RNA sequence: UACUAAGUGGAAAAGGAUGUGAAAGUGCUAAAACAGCAAGGAUGUUGGCUUAGAAGCAGCCAUCGUUUAAAGAGUGCGUAA
RNA sequence: ACCUCGAUGUCGACUCAUCUCAUCCUCGAGCUGAAGCAGGUUCGAAGGGUUCGGCUGUUCGCCGAUUAAAGAGAUACGUG
């Protein structure tokens, strides 16, 4: 569970996912990336399950990059309550994903196995995802 | 066409050969007969069994490696292909060959020369 | 490509009538009609003992009219000169047929008697009560014919059991 | 490739010029260690049995200038055995072995600037 | 038979068929038919 | 002038599919292409630890070499093996 | 908090039921770690049926004895 050890503020507003694509646009540490193609939050649990996944289906000497960060935490108010009496209290950490960002990266292993390795870290998020090679 | 693994001394034994038919107390006597130069050594033999009753049998020699680790002075092999802990020089690897030419296929001797250099990759001992 | 395949047949005794829509193929056996639906895309020509089938244009249905009918074609004609054949292996503890007049009967399993009634130009002979084979000049029925017999028991897969098919094999299970 | 295929044609023409005796034969329903035995049993530089392209050995017959060759290889199986200077020992003991096969077709070959039918191959042995 | 929203191969053997305008997958193997694909 | 075969049009997602049309590249092919059919498809050996046992198809020590057109410590099934 | 505070009677029970299928029984089929019997899961199917009691106002619920079964809901949580 990816977390900011301390942050300035409890309750900030949310970032939102429209636009183009800012940072992390193009694969420069690995050589393969999962692009994104629809902006969405993502919270740090999709990334654990996510990198969990991949990383059981990897090898011994492949090697990742993470570059998404939830940076950004988000808030819900309790069940039954209603509308009034301040904002709620921040609850899980999400990720802004734009559309054109490389979530995750692989090297060091053969192509089959990347493909098939990068897939399932896109089934478990919801974004639509794509494959990008790196640029030589 | 049965390969079958009997012991060069005791090789009386074995139901398996009394399915297809072969009379099995008359051939005891060739199983034996011909064993006696290589008494405790394991010797297979290749069984042509058809239905002519006239079963041609073939002696085998005992597999290969097992010389390697004796001119290795080593009991076993190291459980890591490249830790390198026996050395053979070509004198050992020409005796083996030259012995091992009677069960082998090839044309030639070298062919059998580097039979020894690939088996000892297996094994990990560097052909010195 | 089963379009552009020869159909080479000797002029001996098997003459083909392309009327419109009636092909007539006439032969050492019975002679088998062919129905061409309207609009067919795809014109034959009739050679010394060569057909050869073309078509107007590159439509999908037109290939696929053009290679079914050829195949359709080659049935008809190999079934006129020599017919065709299927061999039913019926196995079981009690299961036997034979024949009485145009109603084959099988006793199975089945506390209720079991008739059927064989069509026409398709003969039926069993030489052995486990043996049962159907004769024919149109492939299709004596296909529907070895099916429909095996309706009544299809081969299960824990013994040897059923109406199989000759050398048709079954995937074993063992039901301890 | 192309560069390739106009070398290979080049050398087994050469060979085939330069060579005196040959037949051919199937291969069906042999196996390899049976293979590696006529090999061994032959053991002569001369003596080379090897699986040859039916197209590529035709068109070596053509730069050969021989003739008549052609019914052989057409619509056929075709092996080359091809032997230098004494040929009658390797066919004695290439028709030993097919009677000790199962079943062996066998069409004919091209010998000392002649060719032979199948029962003159049953003389030649 | 299986009815599953995605249909893929199971073991190599396993064919992609269009059968009634509708995509199923046969196999030799009758624990390996999905449909609804 | 093209496209659709779904009444789509005439409501929907993640995901799945030899539906079909257009385009841009690349491999082989009448020195014969692909599928299918007919043949072979190997030897040391069943290598060796290892496992009751594995030895073409348990984990391994790895992931051999020759003959040869081809052949893999095997493609699966399968055999205690 | 959009209709209704110059009035829309709100739980349960009784009577009468009707409709939907995400099917409890009956009907058909595929797979099974389906020998047979009895099962499990999925698909198709709404024509009919879908019990009586003890305690509680009870819906619910537990328990008793049967049944092929004692289905899930909607209809102003149907119906003064
Ligand atoms: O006033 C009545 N009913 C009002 C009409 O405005 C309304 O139907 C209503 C019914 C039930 C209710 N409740 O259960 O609290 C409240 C309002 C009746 Cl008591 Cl006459
Ligand atoms: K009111
Ligand atoms: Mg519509
Ligand atoms: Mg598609
Ligand atoms: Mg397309
Ligand atoms: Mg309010
Ligand atoms: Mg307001
Ligand atoms: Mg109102
Ligand atoms: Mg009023
Ligand atoms: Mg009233
Ligand atoms: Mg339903
Ligand atoms: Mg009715
Ligand atoms: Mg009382
Ligand atoms: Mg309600
Ligand atoms: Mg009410
Ligand atoms: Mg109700
Ligand atoms: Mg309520
Ligand atoms: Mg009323
Ligand atoms: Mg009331
Ligand atoms: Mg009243
Ligand atoms: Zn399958």
């Amino acid at each position: 569970m990816l977390q900011p050890k301390r942050t300035k503020y409890r309750k900030p507003h949310n970032v939102s996912y429209e636009g183009k694509a800012k940072g992390n646009s193009y694969v420069a540490f690995g050589e393969y990336g999962l692009v994104a193609t629809k902006g969405n939050w993502i919270d740090a649990r999709a990334i654990e399950s996510a990198r969990i996944a991949i990383s059981k289906c990897l090898g011994k000497t492949g090697k990742m990059w993470i570059r998404i960060f939830p940076h950004m935490s988000k808030t819900k108010k309790p069940l039954e309550v209603r509308m009034g009496s301040g904002k709620g209290n921040p609850e899980f950490w999400v990720a802004v994903v734009k559309q054109g960002t490389v979530m995750f990266e692989v090297a060091n292993i053969p192509e089959s196995q990347m493909i098939k390795a990068l897939t399932r870290a896109g089934h478990k998020l919801p974004v639509t995802w794509k494959i990008l090679k790196r640029e030589e | 066409i049965a390969k079958i693994n009997l012991l060069g001394g005791q090789a009386k034994p074995g139901p398996a050969l009394a399915s297809v038919g072969i009379n099995m107390g008359e051939f005891t006597k060739q199983f034996n007969e011909k064993t006696k130069d290589k008494q405790g050594e394991m010797i297979p033999c290749v069984i042509t069994a058809y239905n002519d009753k006239s079963f041609d049998f073939i002696l085998k020699t005992t597999p290969v490696s097992i010389l390697l680790k004796q001119a290795a002075k080593l009991e076993k092999g190291a459980k890591n292909a490249k830790t390198i802990v026996g050395k053979i020089t070509m004198a050992k690897a020409k005796e083996i060959a030259q012995y091992k030419l009677v069960d082998l296929n090839a044309n030639t001797v070298e062919a059998a020369l580097k039979m020894v250099l690939g088996t000892a990759k297996q094994m990990g001992i560097e052909v010195i | 490509k089963i379009g552009n395949r020869t159909i080479t047949l000797d002029p001996a005794k098997v003459n083909l009538n392309f009327q419109k829509d009636h092909i007539a193929v006439k032969g050492p056996l019975g002679q088998i009609e062919l129905k061409l639906p309207p609009n067919l895309p795809l014109k034959f020509e009739l050679k010394d003992n060569n057909l050869q089938i073309t078509r107007n244009n590159e439509l999908k249905q037109s290939k696929i009219f053009h290679g079914t009918y050829n195949a359709l074609i080659t049935n008809a004609i190999i079934g006129v000169t020599q017919g065709f054949e299927k061999k039913l292996r019926l196995v079981g503890v009690g299961y036997r047929a034979n024949v009485e007049g145009e109603t084959l009967n099988l006793q199975l399993g089945y506390s209720h008697p079991i008739k059927e009634k064989i069509p026409k130009g398709l003969t039926v002979k069993v030489e052995k009560n486990t043996e049962i084979t159907i004769s024919g000049i149109s492939k299709e029925l004596v296909g529907q014919f070895a099916t429909e017999v095996r309706k009544w028991r299809k081969p299960e897969p824990y013994k040897g059991k059923g109406v199989l098919y000759f050398d048709e094999v079954i995937v074993r299970k063992a039901g301890k | 490739a192309k560069k390739d295929k106009a070398q290979q044609v080049a050398d087994v023409s050469h060979l085939l010029s330069t060579s005196a005796g040959f037949v051919i034969f199937d291969y069906t329903s042999m196996s390899a260690i049976e293979a590696t035995s006529i090999r061994k049993k032959l053991f002569k530089n001369g003596s080379k049995i090897k699986v040859i392209k039916n197209n590529i050995l035709r068109r070596a017959l053509k730069a050969g200038k021989f003739e008549g060759i052609d019914e052989t290889a057409i619509k056929g199986k075709l092996a080359v055995a091809v032997g230098v200077n004494e040929i009658v020992e390797t066919l004695k003991a290439v028709d030993g072995v097919v009677k000790a096969k199962e079943a062996m077709n066998f069409v004919c070959g091209y010998f000392d600037n002649r060719a032979f039918n199948s029962a003159d191959l049953e003389k030649i042995a | 038979m299986k009815v599953r929203a995605s249909v893929k191969p199971i073991c190599k053997d396993c064919k992609i068929i269009k059968r009634h305008q509708i995509v199923r997958v046969i196999c030799k193997t009758q624990k390996h038919k999905q449909r609804q694909g």
